[PDB]
């Protein structure tokens, strides 16, 4: 239990920007915080770091408090954007960083070389991309073995090597008894990683749990269409006996949107009938799934090409 | 030559006293004994335009109130309209009137001449090389010229070797020179005034002598000029609106080593005052120096104090305070910069005299000291006017 | 050590700063120069008041150049947010800028100063050595604290901005104003009054400087002239010693740090 | 040859008029004895009543550094009370005798010569003292001057 | 009809090529996707396709003509990434700019503002914006006039979760006008919903050009299928490893599969005709999956256990 | 012409510029304040004004311009404007007349608000020569402003970066107002032998802060020749700021 959020009722200037959030966070799981309209998704990252103070309510960090030193050398916080300081060198700027966190020194050499930054050690921030410097960033987030990792969208400016080689490199850590946040805006590609999302909007914590549970809790159509097919009009109609529309926009690309309640004779009409060449059983995604919870608290349906 | 008894004096009083009545004469004339002559104001003496009209070879002659026209021009044989041999001692040549191409009164070895109340108007057209002297004083020990009227002459009152002599309250107007000394030592003159001249006072090699209380209004390119003065005193000059035509200087101080200048005003000219290199080390205390385009010209390295007993000078320019309530200004004042001889140094600076860089150079001279040239300084400026009775 | 931690980083950024090591060498440059000129004339106290006006022009400089960017250039840097999630306060990274930024300061004026002594007693024969080095230990030590002042003021207005364009805007107006506003602003009070606003309040305006008091401290014993002084003059009519003129520089420090500490510590 | 070419109009004195007036006294030059110093610039020529007077001119720190011909009379080939034009030599490889008796026009009667036992002449008929050009200061002028028109 | 016809151009700047032997043909209607990671042929094809650089051993032809004609680019938008424009001027300011340099009619300034959603902090300074509040002012630009192509560099970075998948259906809006556009990310899952076809390209050449799933029929990559308790993970591991395929042993309760997409076609039936498939999830090889594929095709060995 | 559609952008987006509108403030401030201690205290003052003309007006056309192509580069927007119907002529040339207008505003608030403190402060100004001296000082002063306005171009164009350009501008600044006579005056003081004076008549021409001076001061050369000599200051430093801006 790293963070354990409870009864959270954060108020400034009488406006209560956040209200009655309740957000346990499991010792091994990785939790995913994704904010729109809310300020909720700031609010509660300064929180858990403990910069910020919580009226009406108490955020439990590591068991104990959240402004200790002692809880503070086991952070890791990866923030939006960081250019860190142009003048120094990539080796000089982390071991800055190792001497404030109280890491050991043979740490400094061994984090530019498991990030991908030792051709470019001992060079200028300045002369650096923003992936280089994503890439120093993760560097001090990892210093000195954190049990908690925090990250502010730590695959922007990226590229995509990186970006799966950094997920494994989170795969380790989950491994090893580490909570990782991933709080981020670029949601289609965390919902592989991530073990439990946290939609917050307008404040209210809206709906909490793993990706089996909010697709449990929200009836959404899942999208089964097999592309490839061999015989296509009678696939138009075969599907609607159960209450399935298979809908199609292509030659083939009949996109059955289901009801998650004939999966069993549906496939057996499937199979039955006609082989399948690739089967794409389509689950409504975190994108798909975060646009029903926001519509529920506050939301309306935007028009046709209008945002 | 004739004489003066060759008229027809009538005699007032039996103590060879005569009186010319009204009626012109013709010719020059000749005094050879001691005769106070006057005259009536229709007395219109007037010569043909040659020789010395009234030539005085007698002691103790009271000439008086005639009105002399048209005398000679040759300045070598010194064709004048009252020549006063050295044998003509203690002469008075009381309110005449005079217009003439030569020297008005020429003067030589004589001893107590009173030369008082004429009016000497000298030329128009004659190129102030051939005017002839307004009234020449040539090694005269004793003499008394007092508020006389010279205009139009050339050099206006030249005096040469003379040593004991007072020039009071004369107007001298329209001339090229105001006051010529020439080795004038002891001499005096008081509440001179000199207008439109080509220098005010020109003080050549005159040591000991008094110079005090003069006037000169809107002279032409220099105010008052001194030449190797020593011991002398420079006491209540009043100079005003020095115009060029030199570049207008109120005072120009040449080779002069002991002088005392105090209580002078000098006004609105180009330049107040002009110190060369040579005369250095004299007193200078207590002036006004007011509305001059630029106060002091002093082209050396050599520092100079210019206030003796604790007093400055007035300048208009002091941009200072007195927090203690004294008359003395409280910080120094120094008139000149040292971009401010590099105009005079070089004239081709004068192209770079707008530049901003120049304006840079102003200001790191107020904020370090060590390039600052020791100048012409004086501690303890005056707060107001001292001479506020020499503006009439 | 927290707040020697962060003191070493200051130490090697101020230090890797191009436009530092240009106007700290023509600290140096010129400080040779003018105590090349002050061997030349002999002059003694001219080229001690134009020391002091040099280290006016150029060490609250350096400490702007320095500090202006030193809060606010971490904020909008995203660096800031970062450190306070490190375990330490807001008042250790502020005084570890503080001697992280004092000792360049420290080795600025160590530079300047130095070689200003190497170029005086190679230069001048015969000078007395025993009061070089007392009237060049009073520069070290006292320019140091003109530096540290402007330092903190620095820090001043770079908690109250939120933008470090504005905050460059702002540390010019500072180094234009106590540097040469306010010695114009009192001379323009003396000269349009004519001395006469008041006799007795405005020698205690000079207090109302830093820079003027830096200039107190070191005309202490060199007066010489009268029109070395300039508008410093109003310095003869205050009644404190020296030792109060120190305090009253240390008081600068100390209360524009605990007002920069005030401010970040609501930022 | 820029710097020849300019040297090459300098070099030439214009003889003295009548209508001449002094750079410095501003009087008219021919009504006096003695020799007559003048300076040809090259841009403009100025001329003088007397050689000390001259000399005076010379000495004033804005003259140092000007790049100009001084001319002086011969008056070892000369009457003294009317110098002629012809002969003018060049007045820093002159010989100037000091402390006669004679009646200059402004400052010290300073007699200049070009052959200096002309110089030695005058200087043992007078009880003076030959000196060159050089040895010419501000010190010297105004203590010379005081003893001729002094006392 | 096609609107960028690269035509086997080699750009090259000294002696190196960091362009070589690049052939596209974009369709009329398509979404083509220029990924890269060593090279930077991806940046200079983007220039090609500009009138920004010049073909130094080829030609393309956009729209029919040369990329720099003033006809061309008055119907071609592009948004570049990480723009930060004027910022003392306001938002309808900058558009109303950008509409006099185009020709587009100052009457579709008002629209484009609403369009994109932009009404609530127009006449606002471009300083007070957010990150992704300037990219819908970028996005806004580009949609200026009747565009034909458009060059979308990165639109969706640091953007709203709403806004992001409100701009793809303001694209399938666009491209069924007729207008062919080009997407330019790096975030490869969601761009892989709305692709038409990707055109990953390594150092220098072009590795791979078509639809997604031709790129999945070329590289032979293994299908994801994950199951949660079918009938029993024991049970269920020994069938799939006969037929060639890696079966996972996973802790309790979990079926990963892992085939080789090659003889499932009928092993498929015994799965369905011995339980439910109630809780299953299938996943494709994606384009995150592929396109590390074809870092290993060319180039690029991969890093260890948790490296990059 | 899209000259004047990117024109009307750097009028709007340079007169909201807190940086220019207090320099402006501080100069239409000065130019009264000196002309206040040049009355109570025609030619002599126009003289102190053109000395802080010329302090102010390279100073505004540097603050102005010194980001004019670099700091649309780091905007990102310089690359976008180029795929834009617009060659770089088009883009450098409406920069130089919206920014151009700008300092040429700045002299009608500076010098506007100055001949209003001498037309009605002096009584007897003869201001039938002051409409023909202030109208040979606002052009002039505008006239150097553009040549500062073209060298900002040129530095510009030339750097890679922001925080160069800045010192380059400062650079550009110090040369040419307070470098160049002080190294002027260095070579009249310390060496007249090698150094001819009749050659800096003609060495001022290389110097549009001297020039500039030159016509307001009214010497070998005539006056129409400075002013074919400043406007040729312009054209070559736009041709060169040109040729540089082809070469990004
Ligand atoms: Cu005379
Ligand atoms: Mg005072
Ligand atoms: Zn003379």
């Amino acid at each position: 239990n790293a963070v354990e959020i409870q009864g959270v009722s954060q108020r400034y200037g009488s406006m209560t920007v956040l209200h009655d959030l309740n957000l346990n966070l499991g010792e091994g799981e990785v939790l995913g915080l994704f904010g729109h309209n809310g300020a909720g998704k700031t609010t509660s990252m300064k929180l858990i770091l403990g910069l910020l103070s919580p009226s009406e309510g108490q955020v439990k960090v590591l068991g104990r408090a959240p402004n200790d030193p002692q809880v503070r050398r086991q952070l890791g916080y990866l923030p939006e954007n960081v250019t860190f300081y142009p003048q120094l060198s990539g080796r000089e700027t982390l071991r800055h960083f190792a001497r404030l966190k109280g890491a050991a020194l043979t740490q400094v050499d061994e984090l530019l070389e498991q990030v991908g930054l030792a051709h470019a050690a001992d060079r200028r921030v300045k002369t650096y991309s923003k992936g280089m410097r994503q890439r120093l960033g993760l560097a001090q987030a990892l210093l000195g073995e954190p049990r908690l990792l925090l990250l502010d969208e730590p695959t922007v400016g990226l590229d995509p090597i990186a970006t799966q080689d950094l997920y494994l490199l989170i795969d380790r850590l989950r491994q090893r008894g580490t909570s990782i946040i991933l709080c981020s805006h670029v949601l289609p590609g965390v919902e592989a990683h991530i073990n439990r999302a946290a939609i917050l909007a307008k404040g209210c914590l809206q709906a909490v749990g793993s990706l089996s549970q909010l697709r449990a809790e929200a009836g959404l159509p899942v999208r089964i269409r097999a592309s490839g097919i061999s015989e296509r009009d009678s696939w138009l109609q075969r599907w609607t006996d159960a209450g399935h529309s298979a809908r199609g926009l292509s030659e083939s690309s009949i996109e059955v949107v289901a009801v998650n309640g004939h999966k069993l004779v549906l496939l057996r009409q499937l199979l039955g009938e006609g082989e399948p060449e690739d089967i794409e059983i389509h689950q409504p995604s975190l994108e798909d799934l975060y646009r029903y919870y926001m519509e529920r608290a506050g939301d309306v349906r935007a028009q046709e090409g209008r945002l | 030559a004739p004489q003066s008894i060759t008229t027809l004096p009538l005699q007032p009083d039996g103590e060879n006293r005569w009186r010319l009545p009204a009626g012109e004469y013709q010719g020059q004339f000749t005094i050879e004994q001691p005769m106070q002559l006057r005259c009536e104001p229709g007395a219109v003496i007037q010569s043909q335009g040659q020789g010395s009209s009234l030539l005085i070879s007698a002691p103790d002659v009271l000439v008086e109130g005639c009105t002399l026209y048209e005398w000679g021009s040759d300045l070598t044989a010194m064709d004048s309209a009252v020549f006063i041999l050295p044998a003509a001692e203690r002469a008075q040549i009381s309110n005449n009137r005079m217009r003439g191409p030569g020297f008005g009164v020429f003067v030589d070895g004589t001893r107590d001449v009173q030369v008082i109340g004429n009016e000497i108007d000298g030329d128009a057209g004659v190129r102030s090389q051939d005017r002839g002297n307004g009234i020449h004083l040539f090694a005269v020990s004793g003499a008394r010229v007092l508020h006389n009227h010279v205009r139009n002459a050339r050099d206006g009152i030249y005096i040469d070797t003379s040593n004991g002599n007072h020039l009071e309250g004369n107007v001298i107007e329209d001339v090229r020179y105001g006051v010529h000394y020439m080795f004038a030592n002891e001499n005096s003159l008081i509440d001179n005034v000199t207008r439109r001249t080509r220098t005010g006072y020109a003080l050549m090699q005159s040591r000991k002598l008094t110079v005090t209380g003069n006037r000169s209004e809107q002279d032409q390119n220099y105010g008052i000029l001194m030449n190797y003065i020593t011991y002398s005193t420079i006491t209540g000059n009043f100079v005003s609106d020095v115009q060029r035509g030199g570049e207008g200087k109120a005072l120009f101080i040449y080779n002069s080593l002991f002088n005392t200048i105090e209580n002078n005003h000098f006004e609105k000219s180009s330049l107040g005052i002009h110190l060369t290199a040579g005369s250095e080390d004299n007193r200078i205390s207590g002036n006004a120096f007011v509305g001059n385009q630029q106060q002091v010209k002093y082209v050396a390295s050599r520092t100079q104090e210019w206030s003796v007993d604790g007093r400055g000078n007035y300048w208009s320019d002091y941009l200072g305070w007195d927090r203690n309530n004294d008359g003395l200004g409280d910080i120094a004042y120094e008139p000149n910069d040292n971009v401010d001889r590099l105009l005079w140094l070089y004239p081709q600076v004068r192209l770079l005299m707008n530049s901003p860089s120049i304006e840079v150079l102003r200001w790191v001279q107020r904020a370090f000291p060590v390039i600052k040239s020791p100048g012409v300084q004086d501690s303890h400026p005056l707060m107001k006017l001292p001479t506020e009775k020499l503006l009439t | 050590n927290q707040v020697w931690n962060i003191a070493r980083k200051e130490l090697s950024d101020g230090l890797r700063n191009r436009w530092l090591l240009a106007i700290s060498l023509l600290f140096a440059v010129l400080a040779v120069g003018i105590a090349w000129l002050g061997a030349a004339a002999s002059s003694i106290p001219a080229t001690i008041a134009s020391l002091a006006s040099l280290a006016t022009f150029l060490m609250p400089l350096i400490a702007l150049l320095l500090a202006y960017d030193a809060i606010v250039g971490e904020d909008e840097g995203g660096t800031l947010m970062l450190l306070l999630t490190y375990p330490l306060g807001r008042g250790q990274i502020l005084l570890g800028k503080f001697v992280g930024h004092g000792l360049i300061l420290a080795l600025a004026v160590l530079i300047g100063f130095g070689c200003a002594a190497l170029a005086i007693a190679l230069l001048v024969e015969g000078v007395e050595l025993g009061m070089l080095f007392w009237a060049f230990g009073r520069f070290m030590i006292s320019s140091t604290l003109l530096g540290w002042v402007f330092l903190a003021f620095a820090y001043v207005l770079s908690g109250k901005v939120n933008e470090k364009s504005s905050a460059a805007g702002l540390a010019l107006g500072v180094w234009f104003l106590f540097v040469l506003v306010f010695d114009l602003v009192l001379l323009a009070l003396l000269v349009l009054s004519e001395g006469k606003f008041n006799p007795e309040l405005l020698p205690w305006l000079l207090l109302l400087n830093p820079t003027d008091i830096y200039r107190l401290i070191n005309l202490s014993g060199f007066e010489g002239s009268g029109s070395a002084m300039g508008v410093l003059s109003l310095g003869a009519d205050l009644p404190v010693p020296a030792a109060v003129l120190w305090l009253c520089l240390l008081a600068w420090i100390g209360v524009s740090l605990l007002l920069a500490y005030a401010i970040f510590r609501r930022r | 040859c820029g710097e020849k070419e300019e040297v090459q109009q300098s070099l030439e004195p214009v003889a003295f008029h009548d209508s001449d007036e002094c750079h410095v006294c501003g009087m008219i030059i021919t009504d006096f004895p003695g020799p007559k110093g003048q300076a040809v610039e090259k841009r403009g020529v100025k001329k003088f009543c007397s050689t000390a007077e001259m000399l005076g001119w010379w000495l004033q720190p804005e003259n140092r550094l000007l790049d100009a011909k001084l001319y002086v009379h011969d008056m070892g080939r000369s009457v003294w009370e009317k110098p002629d034009d012809g002969h003018l030599i060049d007045a820093t490889s002159a010989y100037y005798v000091v402390g006669t008796s004679l009646k200059g026009a402004m400052g010290a009667s300073l007699a200049s010569f070009a052959e200096e036992q002309d110089a030695k002449a005058l200087a043992g008929m007078h009880g003076g003292r030959v000196l060159r050009f050089e040895e010419i200061d501000q010190a010297l002028l105004q203590e010379a001057a005081s003893m001729q028109h002094g006392g």
